């Protein structure tokens, strides 16, 4: 789901769109970010969440590495996107890039 | 008798460009700003395969697009913070809708050189129907980011004047490749606006 | 298959340079001051051995690096006081971190020309992990100082424009040989900063 338009205060859900194994995800790094500004990183099981969505950021590896926005703000508008690395021998690999919209109606 | 797209014949001076791709990479060298002259390139269509060949700020890069009607006709080259190198690809118009195959060779030529340090199949990120063979003859590459068919990338700048320029708009058409060989994130992206670029010179 | 680095592929105008050694040799006869042009200088990576032979102010020194992988790029000629003659040597980037024997022999030209007056084996006096084969044609020279991988030495006086130019921050690289020829004490020593430097040419 490119687009996803939800109200303002609602739930919003992002799916990342790819599953990965729990075991696998020390040798995953997983980025969430919004126009190249950090959002979420998972390196290697080592999390951080920047203070902009440090309070309402819930992370969910099982459900396709998803994130959930609670209180959705009008300033959150944007596009996302969702990298995920492998650590191949002596690099770090792209397996999926995936990009998702959220607009809010107010 | 059954009609079927084929591509068009060679001239000398194409004015009809197609944003093939876009690549990025990081090297561990400095490379200062972008200067006149520096990039050249030369260019082959055989068989269905389409290779272009640039030499410029220390490197060589040989790409190839494997079973494509389209035939490569310019190459633009710019340099950006932190060691940055970005290269602009323009092809013939794109006949077919399916991703092809692509063989990426970056060869050092005046700093880190050695023999072969990487040789790995990279895949497509957004719609896994493709592949990108990477080789990299050096230590000088930190990142490599293989855009093809851009959609967000302008390539309008310094648009050439006496010719015509296309651009996907399709996302489903979007593919992108990368590695990264720091223990930081990918950052191989940098903003267009911010480069200078000068046409490579044929030869 | 195992990667390791190896020397840059040969060019005609190379743009990173890397600060190799300095050269002090003062002489019994005269020179006044830095001409444009004097200096001319000639250079050969065969084997693993690289060499030089520089030709100016009524001298020849012919100076060999043995089993590197540096290739000599640049050197520049400066006239001092009291007949003290500077020469910067420039080579390609330092791989390995390893103290390589050298071999220099200076021969006159102009003034007190004769045969072999000197023949000696200086061992490295900062770590004793080379030595320097000294060899002296004439009776001109009457100090001799070099100085591999200067660090407190400032290569970039006249930094050239359009190069790189790098030099060894650690103490662990450097190396001193030395020879003096009079009763007094050494006094090869001349201040980089009061030197009017000019570029040798190739040929
Ligand atoms: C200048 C140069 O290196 N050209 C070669 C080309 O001949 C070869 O077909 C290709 C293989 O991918 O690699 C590149
Ligand atoms: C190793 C690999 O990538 N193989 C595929 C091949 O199966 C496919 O027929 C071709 C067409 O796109 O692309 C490539
Ligand atoms: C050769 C030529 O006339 N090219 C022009 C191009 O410069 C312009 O940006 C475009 C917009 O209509 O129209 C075409
Ligand atoms: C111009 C000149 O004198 N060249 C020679 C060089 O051929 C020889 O290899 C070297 C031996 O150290 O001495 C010097
Ligand atoms: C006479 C002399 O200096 N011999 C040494 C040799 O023992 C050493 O193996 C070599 C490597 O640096 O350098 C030289
Ligand atoms: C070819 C070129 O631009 N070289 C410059 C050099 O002159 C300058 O001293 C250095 C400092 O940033 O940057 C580089």
């Amino acid at each position: 789901v490119i687009h996803v338009t939800k109200e303002v205060k609602e739930v919003a859900t992002l799916s990342c769109g790819h599953n990965v194994s729990v075991e696998e995800l020390a040798q995953t790094r997983i980025y969430w970010q919004k126009e190249k500004k950090m959002v979420l990183t998972m390196m290697s099981g080592d999390m951080n969440i920047w203070p902009e969505y440090k309070n309402r950021t819930i992370f969910d590896i099982t459900n396709n590495l998803s994130i959930v926005i609670l209180a959705l703000r009008p300033s959150d508008e944007g596009t996302y996107e969702c990298v995920v690395l492998k650590y191949e021998k002596d690099a770090f690999k792209r397996e999926h890039l995936a990009e998702v919209t959220l607009s809010v109606k107010a | 008798a059954e009609y079927k797209n084929t591509i068009c014949p060679p001239r000398q001076d194409y004015r009809y460009w197609y944003f093939a791709a876009e690549l990025t990479i990081g090297v561990n060298y400095d490379i200062n700003s972008t200067i006149m002259g520096e990039c050249h390139m030369s260019e082959s269509y055989i068989d269905r395969n389409a290779n272009i060949v640039l030499t410029g700020y220390g490197l060589e890069i040989n790409m190839t697009i494997m079973d494509t009607d389209q035939r490569f006709v310019a190459a633009a080259e710019g340099v950006g913070k932190d060691n940055k190198l970005s290269v602009l690809l323009f092809t013939t118009q794109r006949l077919d809708k399916v991703h092809h195959n692509i063989s990426v060779t970056i060869t050092c030529m005046e700093m880190n050189c050695g023999t072969t340090k990487y040789d790995s199949d990279l895949p497509e990120s957004i719609h896994h129907k493709s592949s990108c063979d990477i080789t990299i003859n050096g230590s000088c590459v930190t990142c490599v980011n293989l855009e093809t068919d851009p959609t967000k990338i302008n390539p309008h700048y310094l648009h050439p004047k006496d010719k015509y320029l296309y651009r996907n708009s399709e996302y489903g058409m979007r593919g992108s490749y990368g590695v990264t060989f720091m223990d930081e994130l990918n950052q191989c992206f940098l903003d267009i606006k911010e480069v200078s670029y000068d046409i490579c010179y044929r030869e």
